[PDB]
């Protein structure tokens, strides 16, 4: 996918009905339940899952404006916004990237080849920053790591609309996200009615091109 | 890991216990953890050693209430300032006012009904000993000061063992829990000690371990019973038969000890057949009234049995029919109680027994043998003093007790009723401290009863000169009988003159009877208050909740007593029931926020220090300050109104300026802390506590064992010394020193030859069915000491009643509610010819075949806020108006009628 | 490596939840853990604790890790609200009255903590049940740890306590799922996961874990396994009379019970029988095969101590001295962390 530049500021890309995300360059992502059958020697007991990823396309369009770059993600799904039981978990999405060659997002990367992932939770103010050096090691970064990764939702319609939104330019260890470069991109989604987190979840498969244009 | 660790740190450590009358009382210590001002937790302090290397020791003690206390203290169930009523009783409407207002309002009261009609105005309803023993002194000190009325603690509530006192003379007997240790058979009957004792349970199933064979003898298959090596499924109210099935086992087959019951009992002394009373020295020489006689089957004739003590110098007959000629040169047959009772006894064989009591016969003839063979302890509880026949249930475990020597012996006992409440009626009322000379005109007055007594009678006895003097004390500070006041005030008469559910055995009412014994002049004005031309108009709620605890006062009360009274008003630490009618409620500092010392008994036989851990909330006071403010107020207020004198029920006059002067001995007394110090001096006169063992040393260790039961009745009804190296149990005089009981035969007497018990067919032993009291309703309807709670004290705390389904619950046999169409977690009424109430029911297996069981709740916890109780009627039993032999009479916690019968009422259930 | 045990004799149990009441009021007080009752104490036969725990699966079989699910609020005991304010000064009168709601559901509760109390099993005139008390078994092989993901439950190597670490911890509940024994609980304020810890702020000062210590039946015994001088060692090694609960669940749990003797039984007669009226077959469904043995060497045993033989077996059930039942964790409770 590409994410074209826009001229406006980040109140222009932080407004979920900014007629701007209605001419973005939007593409529909399949998604598929995790091969959990994988995590056995992190989770025997996750890896017996059943009938999770019942999210099975995630629209997603972004853009920049040379200084943040945003995500518009867009699915169906009942709304778990609150833990309302003890048995109840709530919605999520997130986005991820190589922070290093070679790294797969289908084992969420691998020790010394990290992914850096968006991820968003219905029940989360802020999103959090994610680097992972495969699904067996997977750090939710204290206060970001330094990023000011930000994220607005709303559930509207029996869907999520949510913008995950960064800064360009980023310290070490988090995803190179640079005007005229090309990372990679891949995403996951959490029906928290289906009792999805951690890795019950739906995801979009092995990482697709992410060209940020101009 | 530092985050729980965060958590295990406070700022200081006290001693707490709790006041609450658990009972026997646990008198558990405690560390009391104060953190940021506030008492955090609290937990067992576990030092109560055993008596010796050879015993088990107490520890840790404590309970769940009390492990949890500190929600207490923190809880919305508190009053932490003076309400005043807003709106109607009970309405639930209430405004803050200053102490001032409220003592003021209460002290304007008390002088309106003083003015008006003198002292029997005022009423302190049958205070218990929850707030404290300070607060019980002071409440009883104030009544006393006041000449006003004060309605038996124990009489009211229902604890007492009236066929211990009809059989015995006396009740107040006690054991330590460690005596479970010495026996070797075991019944708990008529309680509950998983609920009702669990600081010291654990010497149940460790006697069991040790050896000793446990039986639970109950309806149900209790909560005791994981502690049973047998359960007894008695029907409600039918023990008598039980126990009688056991004697005549034991006689039939001649395995009881015929040493032990020729010298402890009437069993040997020799009964008219022409006029059923016993055989007198009057009858056959013109001797005394009360000398009695034995055969001498070798002598061939009948001989004196002594008055004086219990020794034999030879075997009294048993068995047979003898003759005696009387002064008149008459001869009539005579024969032994004993022999009465073999005949009686035909109709209690394990078959006829079995039938009455739905005891197998298998059962009832394997414990015979086992009682009489077996060194047995009985735990009676206050389930018997609540059933009509009580007396009879207890005369029967106690007949068979004596047929297999099972009493004044290491390891036997049948309660724990010995205790030393020196402490709290010194304190009541004395007019300067000990140290001043305080005790020393009771001391002489003492000694009074005790020479007139030996005068009357030369063979009597310590125990017997100290029963007089208790009678007429009881009188001159105002307690008195409960039920002639709900009988003639509070429209009771209404319930218990009706016949169909008086036991039918009898030949008139209640009050009939009544009117007989007041002709008889076995009531007098002192008994009888207020009088019935009097109208109480004050009350004071103090450690008393009337809504649940009388019975049926959930609707007498607001019916029939309260239109009558013009103030009614709390001391509370918690939105009682009862308290929810008052026209004011005063605030009160509870447990670990004003100096106490626990109240034991001979059970868990140490007393423990409470300290002020943490200052009370709010405008909480200490009760005796509350006390001291009201009646300061009543002394200003009646100065200001230009008002000197009040008489009292003699006419007497006292003032009312010295009334606070009096309660606090001058100012010497205003603080519980001043209250404790002098207790612990009183403790320290009489013996209680050693010469040495001063408030510093109580304060610093926070407990100790008690060295004696101090000079009240408790110091002879025992009858042992209190010996702190072994178990304490009773009855030790009488056996090995062959002690003279208190008793018209001077015997453990089990033949009453009192006209009414002869009439009502109650002069031996015998098994009478519950009355239908409530009407012809298939349940009978039983109860218990909460689990969950000590009395009310937690049933309105958040914390401890999530232990629990958190309201009113009515345990079902599970076929019963199925048959009725109600499942569990379903409500249900009960109901009978009186009244009716709405409660959740839990069905279980475990509940008897048409019993049904409520352990009893606060009022406000049930729908309309009646509770069970409202249909318990709390008929008294009649005979128990009976005078005019010794060991019939009345002194305080012992004798009169009590309106307690609860056990057994009938109810009807329907799913609601 | 050694492992902390606690024996818990239910012939001594007496149902009073004081062991219930010890631990939440030094730890489970915190918001979201106001449901958790780390200890538990339920009447059995009955639903236990959680709610219908014995069919939530978890834990292994064959040793083969099986899917479970999670409790609700509800199962977990709920966390009653009361209405003091409306029954005492809102001028409803009788119209009220005091009454526990559902945290859960906002309304009247159906189900609570220890709803089933006093209740048990089996049909008049052989009615049976007695208290069960559960902690966390701290699992030799506890498949709490095996389940969580991100490796946020661990095994102290030291005393074999099994912790969640609080700050790892990311609420998955995986963890829940897999202990067959439910005792791992949501904190749905911190939405981590926390459970009993065998009081390790109290251990490490040699001051008994409090479940234990409050016991005022004194049914508790706690100590090193591997300790041959303890209590914990001598029932459950060398007398081998306490028993784990639901050994077949795979986990190797480090608490083991004392069955129950129970009351002698009536029989089809309806006359009293030498025999025990609790069903064999239930007591084996708790703690296993060597139930019927164990009964039968407590019967002996009290036997012997009843023919004036002794039995260190009854000495050591009995404890006359209580401080010998805790292991070496004799330290008073008042030393802070
Ligand atoms: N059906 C049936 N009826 C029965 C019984 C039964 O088994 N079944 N049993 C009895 C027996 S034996 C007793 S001892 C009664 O439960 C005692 O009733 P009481 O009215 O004292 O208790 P309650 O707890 O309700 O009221 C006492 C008040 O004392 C308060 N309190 C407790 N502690 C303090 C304190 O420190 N300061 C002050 N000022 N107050 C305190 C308490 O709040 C309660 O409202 C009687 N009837
Ligand atoms: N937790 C707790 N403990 C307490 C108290 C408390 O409020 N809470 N209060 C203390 C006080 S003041 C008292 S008076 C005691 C009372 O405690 P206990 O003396 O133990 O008396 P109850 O609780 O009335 O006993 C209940 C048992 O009576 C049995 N029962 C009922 N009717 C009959 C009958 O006809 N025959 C036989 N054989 N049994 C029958 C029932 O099975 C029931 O389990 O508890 C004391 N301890
Ligand atoms: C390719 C798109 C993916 C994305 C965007 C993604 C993202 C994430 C994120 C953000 C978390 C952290 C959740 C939290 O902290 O609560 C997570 C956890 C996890 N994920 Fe993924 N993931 C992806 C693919 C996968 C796949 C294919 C698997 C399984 C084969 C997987 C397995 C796991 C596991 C086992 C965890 C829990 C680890 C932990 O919380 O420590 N992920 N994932
Ligand atoms: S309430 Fe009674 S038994 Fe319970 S801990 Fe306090 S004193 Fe002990
Ligand atoms: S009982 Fe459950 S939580 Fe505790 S160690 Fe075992 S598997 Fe883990
Ligand atoms: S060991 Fe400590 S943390 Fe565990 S249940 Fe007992 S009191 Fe609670
Ligand atoms: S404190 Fe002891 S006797 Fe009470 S419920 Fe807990 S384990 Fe049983
Ligand atoms: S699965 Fe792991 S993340 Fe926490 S809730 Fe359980 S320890
Ligand atoms: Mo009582």
């Amino acid at each position: 996918m590409k994410a074209k530049r826009v001229p406006g500021g980040k109140e222009l890309l932080l407004d979920l009905d900014a007629p701007i995300w209605a001419g973005a360059e939007s593409t529909t992502f399949e998604m598929f339940p995790t091969p959990l059958v994988m995590v056995k020697e992190v989770s025997p007991f996750l890896a017996l899952s059943e009938g999770h990823g019942v999210i099975k396309r995630l629209d997603v369009a972004a853009l920049h404006n040379g200084s943040m770059i945003a995500l518009r993600l867009k699915w169906a799904s009942e709304k778990h916004d609150k833990i309302v039981d003890l048995n109840s978990f709530v919605d999520g999405v997130g986005a991820m990237f190589p922070v290093a060659r070679g790294a797969q997002a289908v084992t969420m990367g691998a020790t010394g080849r990290p992914v850096n992932a968006w991820y968003w939770k219905a029940n989360a103010n802020e999103p959090m920053e994610i680097v992972a050096e495969g699904f067996s090691a997977v750090r939710r970064m204290k206060d970001k790591a330094g990023s000011d990764l930000k994220a607005v939702a709303q559930h509207r319609n029996g869907e999520w609309n949510v913008i995950l939104c960064r800064s360009m330019a980023t310290g070490d260890g988090l995803a190179k996200l640079q005007a005229g470069g090309s990372s990679k991109i891949a995403f996951a989604v959490w029906s928290g009615g289906n009792a999805e987190r951690s890795g019950r979840k739906s995801y979009s498969g092995e990482f697709v091109d992410f060209e940020i244009l101009k | 890991e530092d985050i729980y660790r965060k958590e295990w740190k406070w700022d200081k450590v006290n001693w707490g216990s709790h006041l609450n009358i658990c009972w026997p009382q646990g008198s558990c210590k405690f560390y009391v953890y104060v953190r940021n001002g506030i008492v955090w937790r609290e937990e067992q302090a576990a030092q109560t050693p055993a008596c010796n290397v050879d015993y088990v020791d107490y520890n840790p003690l404590g309970c769940q209430k009390g492990s949890a206390f500190n929600n207490n203290l923190y809880g919305d169930e508190r009053v932490k300032y003076p309400l005043k009523r807003v709106g109607k009783r009970g309405e639930g409407k209430w405004k803050r006012v200053s102490w001032d207002e409220a003592a003021g309002d209460i002290a304007d009261s008390i002088i309106d009904s003083f003015e008006a009609q003198g002292s029997d105005g005022f009423i302190l309803d049958a205070p218990h000993v929850h707030a404290g023993s300070i607060a019980w002194g002071a409440g009883f000190r104030m009544t006393y000061l006041m000449d006003g009325v004060s309605p038996d603690i124990n009489v009211d509530i229902g604890d007492t063992y009236m066929g211990a006192f009809h059989t015995f003379g006396k009740m107040h007997m006690g054991y330590s829990a460690d005596n479970l240790l010495d026996a070797e058979l075991i019944f708990m009957t008529c309680s509950n000690w998983s609920y009702t004792y669990p600081s010291s349970y654990h010497f149940l199933s460790e006697a069991r371990y040790k050896g000793a064979e446990v039986v639970v003898i109950a309806p149900d298959f209790n909560p005791t019973t994981p502690a049973a090596d047998l359960h007894v499924p008695v029907r409600v109210g039918s023990d008598a038969a039980f126990w009688l099935g056991l004697s005549q086992v034991m006689i039939d087959e001649k395995l009881f000890d015929r040493q032990f019951v020729c010298e402890q009992t009437d069993l040997p002394l020799l009964v008219r057949m022409d006029t059923g009373k016993f055989l007198s020295a009057e009858d056959v020489d013109g001797g005394e009234a009360k000398q009695f006689y034995f055969f001498d089957e070798k002598a061939g004739s009948v001989r004196k049995a002594s008055r004086g003590t219990l020794k034999l110098d030879f075997m009294p007959a048993l068995e047979g029919t003898f003759s005696a000629r009387l002064k008149n040169g008459k001869t009539i047959q005579v024969r032994t109680v004993f022999e009465g009772l073999r005949e009686h006894l035909k109709d209690y064989t394990p078959e006829k027994a079995s039938a009455k009591c739905g005891v197998p016969v298998s059962l009832i003839r394997e414990l015979g043998r086992k009682v009489a063979k077996k060194r047995t302890c009985s735990y009676i509880g206050f389930s018997s003093a609540k059933s009509y026949h009580g007396d009879l249930m207890e005369r029967s475990l106690f007949l068979a007790m004596a047929l297999s020597g099972n009493w004044g012996k290491p390891g036997t006992g049948a309660f724990a009723w010995a205790y030393s409440d020196d402490n709290m009626v010194y304190l009541g009322v004395m007019s300067k401290p000990t140290a001043q000379g305080g005790m020393d005109e009771l001391h002489q007055m003492a000694e009074g009863f005790n020479k007139r007594t030996l005068e009357a009678d030369p063979t009597s006895t310590d125990e017997m000169g100290n029963i007089e003097f208790m009678k007429v004390v009881t009188s001159a500070v105002g307690l008195v009988p409960p039920a002639m006041w709900l009988y003639y005030h509070v429209g009771y008469d209404q319930l218990w003159n009706n016949k169909a559910w008086t036991d039918p055995a009898l030949k008139k009412s209640f009050g009939a009877y009544l009117d007989e014994a007041k002709e008889k002049g076995w009531w007098t004005n002192d008994h009888i208050r207020p009088a019935p031309d009097k109208t109480p108009q004050v009350y004071m709620l103090l450690s008393q909740n009337p809504m649940r605890r009388k019975r049926s006062g959930a609707k007498m009360f607001p019916d029939v007593l309260f239109p009558k009274l013009k103030m009614i008003f709390a001391l509370e630490t918690r939105m009682s029931s009862s308290a929810m009618y008052a026209d004011i409620v005063l605030p009160c500092a509870w447990y670990y926020e004003k100096h106490e010392m626990t109240t034991p008994c001979s059970g868990n036989p140490f007393f423990t220090f409470v300290d002020r851990s943490v200052a009370p909330p709010g405008e909480c006071r200490e009760e005796w300050d509350a006390i001291a403010l009201i009646l300061k107020k009543v002394g200003e207020r009646a100065a200001a109104r230009g008002l000197t004198e009040f008489n009292d029920h003699n006419g007497r006059k006292r003032r009312y300026d010295e009334l606070y002067k009096k309660f606090t001995m001058d100012g010497h007394l205003l603080t519980n802390e001043d209250c404790l110090k002098e207790m612990v001096d009183i403790n320290r006169a009489v013996g209680v506590f050693a010469k040495d063992y001063t408030y510093e040393k109580f304060k610093k260790e926070g407990q100790t064992r008690f060295l004696s039961m101090g000079t009240g009745v408790s110091r002879y009804a025992h009858a042992n010394e209190v010996d702190v190296t072994k178990p304490i149990y009773p009855m030790r005089w009488h056996f090995d020193d062959k002690k003279v009981f208190p008793t018209h035969t001077r015997r453990a007497q089990f033949y009453l030859d009192h006209d009414w018990y002869l009439e009502a067919g109650e002069s031996l032993p015998t098994h009478k069915d519950t009355p239908m009291v409530g009407g012809d309703h298939p349940f009978k309807i039983t109860g218990g000491h909460p689990r969950v709670s000590i009395h009310s004290t937690h049933l309105t705390n958040s914390h401890l009643s999530r232990l629990h389904r958190g309201q009113p619950v009515v345990h079902m046999n599970s076929k019963d509610a199925a048959e009725l169409g109600i499942k569990d977690g379903d409500m249900a009424k009960l109901f009978n010819d009186f009244a009716d109430c709405e409660i959740m029911v839990r069905t279980a297996p475990n509940v008897q075949p048409k019993q049904c069981i409520v352990y009893f709740w606060d009022a406000h916890q049930y729908k309309g806020w009646k509770p069970y109780d409202i249909l318990l009627i709390g008929m008294p039993k009649p005979l128990h108006l009976a005078g005019g032999y010794e060991q019939f009479r009345y002194y305080f916690m012992n004798g009169s009628p009590a309106p307690v019968t609860d056990r057994g009422v009938r109810v009807s259930i329907k799913k609601a | 490596k050694r492992q902390l045990v606690t024996v818990i004799d239910l012939n001594k149990c007496l149902g009073c939840q004081t062991c219930t009441v010890a631990c939440k009021n030094i730890w489970t007080k915190r918001p979201g853990t106001e449901h958790m009752r780390w200890n538990n104490v339920t009447t059995y036969p009955g639903k236990g604790y959680p709610r219908d725990y014995e069919r939530k699966g978890g834990g292994f079989l064959r040793g083969e890790p099986q899917p479970g699910v999670l409790p609700t609020l509800i199962d977990s005991g709920d966390d009653f609200q009361f209405n003091h304010k409306e029954v005492f000064y809102e001028g409803k009168g009788q119209t009220v009255h005091f009454h526990p709601t559902s945290k859960s559901t906002g309304k009247d509760p159906a189900w609570g903590y220890n709803w089933d109390e006093d209740q048990g099993g089996g049909k008049w005139p052989n009615p049976f049940f007695f208290y069960l008390a559960r902690m966390c078994n701290h699992c030799t092989n506890p498949a709490c740890l095996a389940a969580c993901p991100t490796g946020a439950i661990y095994k102290r190597e030291d005393n074999g306590i099994v912790l969640v670490d609080q700050e790892r911890c990311k609420g998955h509940r995986h963890c829940v799922e897999a202990c067959p024994y439910k005792a791992i609980y949501f904190n749905p304020v911190s939405q981590t996961s926390e459970k009993c810890i065998l009081c390790y702020p109290r251990i490490e000062k040699g001051i008994a874990n409090a479940c234990n210590r409050q016991c005022p039946g004194r049914v508790r015994a706690f100590g090193y396994l591997d300790d041959t001088t303890s209590h914990v060692h001598k029932l459950v090694k060398k007398w081998k009379v306490a028993l784990p609960l639901h050994a077949e669940y795979g986990t190797g749990p480090n608490i083991y019970y004392v069955p129950p003797m129970g009351a002698r039984g009536f029989g089809e007669d309806g006359e009293i029988t030498d025999k025990t009226r609790i069903p064999l077959d239930v007591l084996e469904g708790l703690f296993g095969p060597e139930v019927k043995r164990v009964l039968a060497v407590l019967h002996t045993e009290r036997e012997n101590m009843r023919a004036g033989r002794g039995s260190e077996l009854m000495d050591l059930l009995i404890s006359k001295k209580w401080s010998d039942r805790f292991g070496g964790f004799t330290n008073d409770p008042l030393t802070q962390s």
